[PDB]
């Protein structure tokens, strides 16, 4: 079988800008091993048939892991536009995969704040689809060459989400995965019964 | 490195017992304190966690139904609950907490209770 | 379902006691209790949430306790504008909540 | 889970010379440096030694040195006095059944 | 600044149904859950049900279960509950709610916990 059992039970999943590639290969893929996740969580995905995807088989599943709060998992989607879906992570318009999310609030949101997860807010410029950027460049909108320092319109380019257990549900932390399966020249060997 | 926690229990088959951890004599920056199985003669095994501050737990595999975990009145101290001992269940329960958030090693342990399943 | 049982449901005391209001779950629920206020004709207001913590803006004689199944709402020191019922709720992570019976005090 | 298994299951080394453990995953995708040691002298609770792959714990003497990564790691320890005649495991905080080792249990000869 | 209104005092009849509806005044209706909450006028108060409109689903009361029906319009941030077969039984204020944790980051001055005004369903 593929390991679902390390990919979305992990204790580290990264921060957004700097999402988690996994290359899952060499398996009998089966997706009904999830009903045991979060008792609401969202199983959405694009060309392919949710109701037969364990009977068609891939060369590769890429599966990408992050957290992002709530009110910003409409754009973990392609086509949408947003801070994440523009300046952190982009899915491609040809997107052959599922994206799956469930809310964390028990492991990643202390009664202090967590601050651990920190996504891009200023890039000046978009993200291409799958591709992704750690880059702590200071960004520079003003016509100042002060890079060293931060000033009026020159400003660091990461910011906390600031997860508490006093929030929305647009202010959860929601744990994202979204495999990504793609088909080559090359034999499959993912799917099985 | 210590956190306090009860004594020793001479226990009986087919009873309940209580044992504490209290860990108010630190100053924290984590929310979770977990719970570690050793037999006897065996290894470690990793019971769960109760989450301070939320009061939830999460079990492991094989100690989920018959332990549960809670916490007291205070937000320091945390009780765990064997119900339905056997015969087979004498062992040296032990709690450990963490040392900061998203710190799944245990730093800070406990001093180790043993219950004395027997007749 | 977990229903909640909150005792006792109509007391009475002076200007200056202290007030006590127990709520006692059917199983346990963590801290997962908030503490709320209302007085007649208007929106219930809230005080503390997750059974201990403190509201912005809230007066500090408030202050909530209890973890499993027993908690415990107490007033300091009791003003002519506490005269109100109080209510316990139950959050939970997937959003269902459950008040309790309600407590009035009396001057 | 990812079930660690410790090699080998005692070691008697004597002092001071150099001591090997070794504690291999289970993982498809490899622990990843998320891999903690502890120290179980008898009659004693357990000591964290190393956080992550390599960095000791405070107040750990230098002779501890963790190293590896992926699927495979090593503690070293270097003279090899008597008082770490202890067992030794390795917990994995990578997913969340948090599997501890096996246990070497070390010998002084 | 956060202020939930809504429609207004409503007499009927019993077999009847009664929808009334909480326009919430933000561009931040999607991101909390909004809930309804029932007091019979001599009675403690009752949770009926929610609607979170990042996914839509919904969670019921199981005395309310099939009973109600509450539903969205997020163009224009109010939220709809559709009780149906009322009785005499079903006179209460009914309340919207956005129940304790509907905070936000930004503009902490409005509370975690954000109630309604009520409307008076009357049989």
């Amino acid at each position: 079988l593929c390991p679902f059992d390390e990919v979305f039970n992990a204790t580290r999943f990264a921060s957004v800008y700097a999402w988690n590639r996994k290359r899952i290969s060499n398996c009998v893929a089966d997706y009904s091993v999830l009903y045991n996740l979060a008792p609401f969580f969202t199983f959405k995905c694009y060309g392919v048939s949710p109701t037969k995807l364990n009977d068609l088989c891939f060369t590769n599943v890429y599966a990408d892991s992050f957290v992002i709060r709530g009110d910003e998992v409409r754009q973990i989607a392609p086509g949408q536009t947003g801070n994440i879906a523009d300046y952190n992570y982009k899915l491609p318009d040809d997107f052959t995969g599922c994206v799956i999310a469930w809310n964390s609030n028990k492991l990643d949101s202390k009664v202090s704040g967590n601050y651990n997860y920190l996504y891009r807010l200023f890039r000046k410029s978009n993200l291409k689809p799958f591709e992704r950027d750690i880059s702590t460049e200071i960004y520079q909108a003003g016509n100042k060459p002060c890079n060293g320092v931060a000033g009026f319109n020159c400003y660091f380019p990461l910011r906390s989400y600031s997860f508490r257990p006093t929030y929305g549900v647009g202010h959860q932390p929601y744990r994202v995965v979204v495999l990504s399966f793609e088909l080559l020249h090359a034999p499959a060997t993912v799917c099985g019964k | 490195v210590q956190l306090a926690q009860s004594g020793s229990e001479l226990r009986k088959p087919g009873a309940s017992v209580k044992v504490s951890c209290d860990t108010s004599g630190h100053s924290f920056t984590s929310n979770a304190i977990h719970w570690v199985r050793q037999a006897p003669g065996q290894g470690l095994e990793w019971m769960g966690w109760i989450n301070t501050d939320t009061g939830t737990p999460t079990y492991a595999q094989g100690f989920t139904g018959r332990f549960v975990f809670s916490l007291d009145t205070s937000a320091r101290t945390a009780y765990l609950q064997i119900s339905s001992l056997k015969a087979d269940d004498t062992a040296v329960f032990y709690c450990a907490r963490e040392r900061d958030y998203s710190d799944y090693f245990f730093d800070y342990w406990g001093q180790g209770t043993l219950v004395t399943v027997s007749s | 379902d977990i229903q909640m049982t909150q005792s006792p449901s109509s007391l009475s005391a002076s200007v200056g006691d202290r007030v006590t209001i127990t709520c006692q779950a059917s199983q346990d629920i963590g801290n997962y209790l908030n503490w709320y206020q209302q007085k007649p004709g208007k929106a219930p207001k809230l005080l503390i949430y997750d059974a201990s913590h403190l509201e912005t803006g809230v007066p500090s004689r408030f202050s909530g306790s209890g973890s499993g199944t027993d908690f415990t709402f107490t007033i300091s020191s009791l003003q002519p504008e506490d005269i109100a019922t109080y209510y316990c709720q139950r959050y939970d992570d997937l959003p269902s909540y459950t008040f309790g019976q309600g407590t009035k005090v009396e001057i | 889970e990812v079930v660690m298994t410790q090699s080998p299951a005692s070691l008697s080394v004597s002092p001071g010379e150099r001591a090997t453990l070794s504690c291999r995953a289970r993982a498809s995708l490899g622990i990843s440096t998320d891999l903690a040691w502890y120290q179980q002298r008898p009659g004693q609770a357990p000591r964290l030694l190393i956080y992550g792959a390599s960095t000791r714990a405070t107040g750990i003497p230098a002779r501890f040195s963790g190293s590896g990564s992926g699927t495979e790691f090593t503690l070293t320890i270097s003279s090899l006095q008597s008082e770490d005649s202890a067992v030794y495991y390795c917990q994995q905080y990578s997913n969340w059944p948090l599997t501890f080792g096996g246990g070497t249990k070390v010998e002084i000869k | 600044q956060v202020q939930l209104v809504q429609s207004g005092a409503e007499v009927k009849k019993p077999g009847s149904s009664v929808k009334v509806s909480c326009k919430a005044s933000g561009g931040t209706f999607r991101s909390h859950v909004i809930s309804w909450v029932r007091q019979a006028p001599g009675q403690g108060l009752e949770w009926m049900g929610g609607f979170i409109p990042l996914f839509g689903t919904t969670i019921y009361a199981q005395a309310f279960q099939g009973r109600v029906m509450i539903s969205a319009d997020e163009s224009t941030s109010t939220a709809y509950m559709e009780l149906s077969s009322l009785r005499s039984e079903d006179t209460a204020v009914y309340f919207c709610a956005r129940l304790f944790p509907n905070g936000d980051p930004n503009s902490p001055e409005d509370g975690f916990d954000i109630w309604g005004q009520g409307t008076l369903v009357t049989v």
